């Protein structure tokens, strides 16, 4: 399946570090590539379950908003 | 070639870089959502995918700040797998998954 | 004004520590007193803002329940 | 004489009392009253949140190879919001006085 490129994740993390000396080990970077994936898939699948619980025909932003609060509390 | 003209050009460069980063996140989010949609036989709106992509971009901000803070807490400037395990400490589910992938 | 007693906060914490050796410094304890007050004030203030948005007479539990996910995200 | 109320019962009642006084201060300041049931729910929430605070503080101390929790651990609890972090980083200094 698909996934985030290491170099994109690195750039996303570095966009936000307060300190220029902060670095990320190679293993830690690979783990964050997997973590971001699981975050996205969790959001999508939870959105699917909500839309189904509402007898809806597609996942709309209105279903996604109901799942986001527990999603962010888990992550 | 005034200071205010230079500041404007630098802001434009920061802005377009952020936008390119957001685009690249949106791309991959679209790919993951397409795999979910086929697997679950449930369609996503274009607005839903954009919302997930903006959420993933924001979540990176919180991941990065936490990681840096956890490394520094341990007097390290290099973020390691133990800092990443600390991100997942509230969810036993997520912690086992991350701990699994770390044994590789 | 009002505040938590340090002795009480010590007892609350010691109920949940996974390890019997874990101790808390005297300054950390005093700072926890302030943090717990902030948590309660934040809950109350968010509950008031939600009761105002819904044109209520008072903060009732249904209003409080709506602000809890976002409160918990901040703590 | 025999103790009448059990240990966590007495701790929840002491939390309830303080939560009540805090909510009385917010109600005067913000000009809006709280139901009794809201105040009880905030007190139960507060009691429950100490489990999460406690367990984080202990993992955070352990991350830095410590068994004694210090003010650095506590500051990490307030990290998500800059306003919370600055407010708690402040109060930390006032205690030092």
């Amino acid at each position: 399946g698909s996934g985030f490129r290491k170099e994109l994740v690195s750039r996303l993390l570095h966009l936000h570090f307060k300190d220029d000396k902060t670095k990320v080990s190679g293993d830690a970077l690979q783990l964050m590539v997997e973590l971001l994936k699981v975050f996205v898939v969790e959001a999508a699948v939870r959105g699917v379950r909500q839309a189904q619980a509402e007898d809806a025909l597609r996942v709309d932003v209105d279903q996604l908003e109901k799942v986001l609060p527990q999603l962010l509390l888990d992550f | 070639g005034s200071m205010e003209e230079e500041a404007e050009t630098e802001e434009q460069q920061r802005f377009s870089y952020q936008q390119r980063l957001k685009a690249a996140v949106h791309y991959t989010v679209g790919c993951l959502c397409e795999e979910v949609a086929l697997d679950k036989e449930m369609q996503f709106s274009k607005q839903t995918i954009a919302a997930i992509s903006e959420l993933t971009f924001r979540q990176c901000e919180n991941f990065a700040k936490d990681l840096e803070m956890f490394a520094r807490h341990a007097k390290r400037t290099t973020i390691n797998t133990e800092d990443v395990k600390l991100l997942a400490r509230r969810s036993n589910s997520l912690l086992k998954y991350i701990t699994d992938k770390s044994e590789e």
